[PDB]
């Protein structure tokens, strides 16, 4: 993709959307 | 940071003109004493010259076998060294250095090949070193100018591969041998072909070696 | 008069042990204000030359530490404390009492220590498609040996040659760390027809006695 | 033929530049400025992002709630939303093992990811190589099915995300309370200068899981009934309880430029000390916060009048305020220089007391307003405390929206503190970046793809639909930043998908595609196997009117076509160019005798292309 | 066993003290005389702290969450003996006492401190670690 | 009444001087030996030293 | 022909703030070598001279490095980044282009800056018992000054002395940064004996107009 | 470390003769050049001479003030410096400081006083200054050689205190002054006291100032 397009800049994009389940013992 | 990039050399006839530059980066150019070394090929660095900084008078000196011929030039608003080759010898073959300093070579350059010669281009011949652990080879012979490339079963043979550096002969053109070591069971399915490659010459030669 | 500087001509090293370089001048290169004017320089296989040391034993910025040079005088040594396989190459002492320098001398070649092995010996005598031209090339191969230093005489009839020869040395290999040689005696058709023995007679450490090998 | 003068001039010469070299590195190893390359925060307030902290504080919005019942626990606090979610599938993790695992673990794991990727750094490059953890974290009772020891070993914390990354620097968990993760910071910024590894994650962690902490601070009495911190202020009555992850991604400067990092800011200097022999095990020390203030301005070659915003630790106790409000006038304060006063605020105003997460969500603060030049604001309720003298003028509340203003160094900065109950107190100088001052094939194009990746399709159209809201809420941004980023900065999984576009409301209407299943114009997915391509070149029927006229601008295609437009103008009479560009009296299309060589040479060409 | 009185203890905070904190806080004095020094004349000293540790179970009267948290087991040495430098507790398991000499190695070179006291304190309190072991089975 | 060489001289041979102590420097920051000049241990098999 | 060396005469200076001092040389200090032939000294109250910068802008090792020198041919700085109050004493710029030098020069006197303040003056006239002897001695105290150089005329029937007086001058004061005289003129009792008016006139910045002290 | 201990001075009647050492320690002597400069009372810095390296020729330059009555020499098997004064005069009156090196002085020892006086030693005379914030003080007069200490009230007044520098009158007799700046309450149960030990007399003084 960078021999394609050339490089550009970091942007702040969101990151990865995790999918969680809920976890929370209750001993 | 400091740099120094050669640029300027290549193929060129005898009794011809040849301008090599150094253009420095980094540093104070016009500090600093310029020097050029050469080496021709195989042998040693050997002295060709160097100027002053313009401080201490941007006067030059020179070794015997270039005086007269060769002169060292700068330009300290460019940061630039020149050698100016006049009047060249195959002799004058060689890779040339700048290197920063008179004295105290404490930064080279990348160097610049400098190749003397009449000759004109001209495609190898292929001859195979039949196999007389077994030894076969190829023979890329009378060639001009380099690079020429070999290999075995176009790239499939790697093990006990020695391809030898080029040689110059009287002629002026260049022979190249390459060889490998095999088991001797030299046809138990085992054809082997060198594959010889001279883009300078647009030449591709594939050639099988047997007895 | 003209001030000289001697060393070891070639050095194999071991990586991980220590290793040194011994360089002695005809006169004494200790300056008025104290300093040796004596500076050591290595050219890396296929790279352009670098200092390591100027003044006996200031080492530059840059220069890996493991490099050190000492002496005093007309006695001088460069040290590598422990030998890496990229120290590899030409190491150069230079005096700096009397310039120019018109050359830096032979230098130390140095490369990765191995036990001797002799060279495997190959003549190979000329295709017939190179005569079907008008010149024969015949070519003695020495293969895998160590250290260089393997020399080879052609022979025509017991009659050694001269000025016909062109040799021609791998760099040290990879794997096995030895060398191979190329010897190529070259003639026109005519005179190789004129004759019918030819040899190679090569000498090397590892060969007890000359080994010639013959059409 | 050189006089002795020349000679001894080139070996003085090369001596004293030899001398500032030596002086460089002495410099380099004492006080290297550390570049923050990332950066991740999970926080109260709905706070899953960096950016969503600072719309929190712009806005003036405080979190402070009513306990929630999803765990087992007159009671409010600071909570985040999903402490409890967690993607054990993404991680290699059983949900027997999550189950087992405390928050502050799984917390830390996500949110190392985000980090990671905020530095732009696709996480598989990091496998194997030099990689510092450092946690700030202590050991909550959340255990009180299998695999609950290593869930809940605070040294697990640190470890586990080695393990799951695969990093092979050094591991720590540390606990030094409310400071523990400014101390984490502290060591790592360390342990890079000293080589020990060449990338860090830092940060701190806590959720609040068992019994105890509550129901302790309540007895205790430092608790505010509001749950609301009202740090520096004469309603001072207590801290809000919190909870948090808040993470950095720590470079050597000199490697961030070199490697083309974005750099956030830099830790300019940072310090940690004790109060010592102070009032009591519990009791602040304000000799020793003046102490570790000027032992960072120190190793960060600043002063006082060089830092124009200060975070404060700002618990809103009544007692505690005024002993940081006196440290930091008798530093801040003093020696301003007509530099104006000195802004002051602490970002506990906003989501509560974060315990081991505090200092980070600070530095995250700061960071936030340096991106915009702008002070980073406090709630700030009510009056300001009775008990702490403004008389100077020289410190003043960062109450709104604030230009802010660099020092002489034309620097932006600001320090940094976070002090621990059992003595332990740090102090930070985060400053501005430095300048960062510094070929294509397909050259124009007009449009710009957009690739998306994720572990599983429904992951795929969520990340979608999220670049589709920030692109939404952000117009402006460069659609080349986008793609690269998207490209370049981000790790490639299984389920794929790309929309091409030519502006940001193209780009956000086809995103929306990806995020429904639907089939648009612009839009392609798939999922990525290995097994290798197979170029298929097909018979007759490709031909068409000039096909890939508009390729032949494209370099690597034009060179090809030229090397067919030779040998087929001596072997026929014609050339490949004068059939495919207009043809002026150039042979038929319709020939067979034309339109085999010239297919055959558009696809070589293509080939060569691809 | 504790000497609560020589440094200054209730015995009801004593009594509510992990017995990692007063190992830690008896040991460290007495290094500190293998040292050859009087530890008064380290009060507003220079001097680190750097324990590694490992929380254990001991309360599962008042100064409950003081005497247990590990953050305090280093802090509380620094109070006691009136120490300045950094005080940190550090968790890597059984390479703990390893890391925080490391750590603490670091932190004079980088002169953070001038004197540092590094080491390691466990001592098996709650019933959690051995039965945890045994079905574990190492 | 100094000739140029012994001036350049005192000036040379300062600059190294200044050179070794900046890399002796260098060697601490990195590399320091740490004493160890105290040491205690109450482990177990009744070793209260 | 002779070279010549000047700076700044005093300097206040202020704990916390940067300092600078200028040196100015009557001709390049500019070496063919690319070097400027200049160095800083400073000698503290009551110790012996030490090496700060050599050629114009080397530090040499186990100075502090808020020292630094600059400047090139005839013009050169030495700036304390932020001064501390151990950095008063006598700072001397040495041009090492002609040798040897007799003397350092007068050096830049830097002392810790505050308001001026005036002298507070005071004379004493001879003891009784100092008479039973044969020598008079009168003293002028100019008490608590600041900067340096208050100056005292003697004056017996508003005609001035000489050679007959001696001052002396504390050191800065560790509390108040301030300065004090003590003028003595001394006589021969025949001599005291032979007049009746005796005053000092004290002159500084902090007086706008002369202030005399009479028996 | 790098050490230059000085040795060898103290009081001497003009005419005679005086020899200062310089032991270095801490590096290699025969390396350096060694210089002497000195330092009247209240007064600059003033070279006197030195002597080269051995290497340089072991040659020595003097000032033109000591020429002919100053020789500097230096043993580099003690690794010592010496300075040979002879018809020394009041005027040589100074602090001596050897220092390495003959251009770049880059150490220096502490110096080593040489007071050249026929005065022969004598006790001081006290006489108070009356009086006339309020001002009152002691006039330490005539006395040989050098120190005087003063106090007031035993120690117990040290805020307003000045003891002032000696000065060197023509007689060779040193004077000092010491004054006090005290309430104008002069008489409200606070006697002075100025308390003036010169040691080398074996003299102790306690004087009352009052109007």
């Amino acid at each position: 993709w960078e021999a394609v397009l050339g490089r550009a800049g970091l942007v702040d994009l969101p990151g990865y959307p995790f999918q969680g389940k809920r976890f929370w013992l209750l001993p | 940071e400091v740099q120094l990039v050669q640029s300027g050399g290549g193929l060129v006839q005898p009794g011809r003109s040849l301008r090599l530059s150094c253009t420095a980066s980094g540093f104070t150019f016009g500090d600093y004493a310029m020097s050029w070394v050469r080496q021709a090929p195989g042998k040693g660095l050997e002295w060709v010259g160097f100027i002053r900084s313009k401080a201490y008078g941007g006067t030059t000196e020179y070794a015997a076998s270039v005086k007269g011929r060769f002169t060292i030039s700068r330009d300290d608003s460019k940061s630039i060294a020149y050698l100016q080759m006049n009047s060249l010898k195959t002799e004058d073959t060689a890779v040339y250095y700048c290197t920063r300093g008179g004295t105290l070579f404490d930064y080279w350059g990348q160097g610049t090949l400098v190749t003397v010669s009449s000759a004109s281009t001209k495609g190898p011949s292929v001859f195979p070193l039949a196999p007389s652990t077994a030894a076969l080879g190829c023979l890329v012979k009378d060639y001009f100018p380099e690079p020429v490339t070999v290999s075995w079963n176009s790239g499939a043979l790697t093990s006990g591969v020695h391809t030898f550096p080029a040689v110059l002969q009287s002629s002026g053109l260049y022979s190249l041998s390459s060889v490998v070591t095999v088991p001797s069971s030299s046809l138990g399915t085992q054809t082997y072909i060198c594959n010889v490659n001279h883009k300078p010459s647009n030449t591709k030669v594939d050639k099988k070696v047997e007895p | 008069d003209v001030v000289m500087t001697q060393s070891p001509l070639s050095l194999p090293v071991t990586p991980g042990e220590p290793a040194s370089i011994s360089c002695r001048s005809s006169q004494s290169l200790l300056h008025s204000n104290g300093y040796n004017y004596l500076d050591w320089y290595l050219q890396k296989p296929g790279q352009s030359p670098q200092l390591l040391i100027y003044l006996g034993s200031n080492r530059a910025s840059g220069v890996p530490d493991r490099f050190s040079g000492s002496g005093s005088g007309t006695d001088f040594t460069l040290k590598i404390s422990r030998v890496e396989a990229e120290d590899v190459g030409v190491y150069y002492c230079m005096q700096s009492l009397q310039t120019p320098r018109l050359t830096f001398g032979p230098g130390t070649k140095v490369d990765i220590k191995r036990t001797v092995a002799a060279p495997s010996v190959f003549i190979f005598p000329p295709s017939d498609e190179q005569l079907k031209s008008g010149t024969a090339s015949v070519v003695c191969l020495l293969n895998n040996f160590y250290p260089r230093g393997a020399k080879v005489q052609w022979k025509v009839d017991n009659a050694l040659q001269s000025g016909n020869s062109q040799e021609s040395v791998t760099e040290q290999d990879s794997k096995d760390s030895t060398y191979s040689l190329s010897s190529t005696l070259t003639l026109s058709k005519a005179d190789y027809e004129k004759h019918k023995v030819y040899a190679c007679e090569v000498t090397h450490q590892g060969l007890s006695s000359p080994v010639t090998k013959s059409f | 033929a050189s006089t002795d003068s020349e000679k001894v001039a080139e070996y003085l010469r090369r001596a004293t530049l030899d001398l500032r070299a030596a002086r460089q590195r002495i410099r380099e190893l004492e006080s290297e400025p550390i570049a923050i390359v990332g950066m991740a925060c999970r926080l109260p307030g709905e706070v899953d992002s960096p950016e969503r902290l600072w719309e929190l504080i712009t806005s003036g919005r405080d979190s402070a709630a009513e306990v929630p019942d999803d765990r087992g626990w007159r009671a409010h606090g600071n909570f985040m939303a999903g402490a409890g979610d967690f993607d054990a599938a993404f991680f290699g993790i059983s949900p027997r093992e999550a189950l087992a695992m405390d928050p502050q673990q799984r917390q830390a794991l996500e949110t190392t990811w985000e980090a990671l990727e905020s530095a732009g750094i696709p996480p598989e490059t990091l496998r194997g190589s030099d990689t510092g953890v450092f946690v700030g974290m202590s050991h909550q009772g959340y255990a009180t099915d299998g695999y609950l020891l290593t869930g809940n070993t605070a040294s697990v914390a640190s470890g586990r995300i080695a393990y799951v990354l695969g990093l092979e620097g050094p591991a720590l968990t540390v606990d030094t309370a409310c400071s523990s993760s400014l101390v984490a910071l502290h060591t790592a910024c360390g342990s890079l200068r000293d080589g020990d590894c060449g990338l860090a994650v830092a940060g701190g962690v806590s959720v609040m899981a068992g019994p105890e902490v509550f129901t302790e601070f309540s007895r205790q009495g430092a608790l505010s009934p509001d749950g609301r911190c009202k740090p520096f202020s004469d309603e001072a009555d207590g801290f809000g309880l919190g909870e948090g992850s808040a993470f950095v991604v720590l470079q050597r400067l000199s490697d961030a430029r070199r490697e083309g990092r974005r750099v956030l800011g830099v830790v300019a200097g940072s310090a940690v000390n004790q109060d010592g022999a102070s009032n009591g095990l519990s009791a602040p020390s304000g000799v020793a916060q003046q102490r570790v203030i000027r032992r960072a301005w120190a190793r960060a070659g600043i002063t006082g009048a060089d830092v124009a915003v200060v975070e404060a630790h700002g618990t809103g106790t009544r007692l505690g305020d005024p002993v940081e409000a006196s440290a930091l006038l008798a530093t801040y304060g003093k020696s301003r220089g007509s530099s104006g006063p000195v802004l002051l605020g602490s970002v506990k105003s906003n989501i509560g007391h974060a315990q081991a997460a505090a200092g980070v969500a600070g530095v995250i603060k700061v960071l936030l307003g340096l991106e915009r030049g702008v002070v980073p604001p406090m709630l700030c309720r009510g009056e300001r405390s009775g008990l702490i003298d403004w008389s100077s003028g020289e410190i003043e509340l960062a109450d709104g929206v604030r230009e802010w203003s660099p020092a002489a160094d034309g620097v932006r900065r600001a320090g940094v503190s976070a002090f621990g109950v059992s003595g332990t107190n740090a102090h930070v100088i985060i400053a501005e970046p430095p300048e960062p001052e510094p070929r294509r094939m397909l050259p124009a194009t007009g449009v710009v793809p957009v690739v998306l990746s994720a572990r599983t399709g429904a992951a795929l159209r969520a990340q979608a639909g999220r670049l589709a809201d920030h692109l939404a809420a952000h117009p402006g941004i460069a659609p080349a930043d986008v793609s690269w980023t998207m490209a370049r900065a981000r790790q490639h999984f299984e389920e794929r998908a790309a929309v091409l576009a030519a502006d940001t409301a193209e780009a956000v209407h086809r995103l929306r595609a990806v995020a429904d299943g639907a089939v648009v114009p612009g839009v392609v997915t798939g999922s990525a196997s290995d097994g290798g391509s197979v170029f298929v070149f097909p018979g007759q029927g490709a031909q068409w009117e000039g096909m890939a006229r508009e390729l032949l601008p494209v370099p690597v295609f034009a060179e090809s076509i030229a090397e067919c437009d030779a040998v087929l103008s001596e072997v026929a009479g014609f050339s490949v160019s004068e059939v495919l560009e207009p043809r002026p009296d150039a042979p038929s299309l319709e020939r067979v005798d034309v339109v085999q060589p010239v297919l055959f040479a558009v696809m070589v060409s293509l080939a060569r292309l691809w």
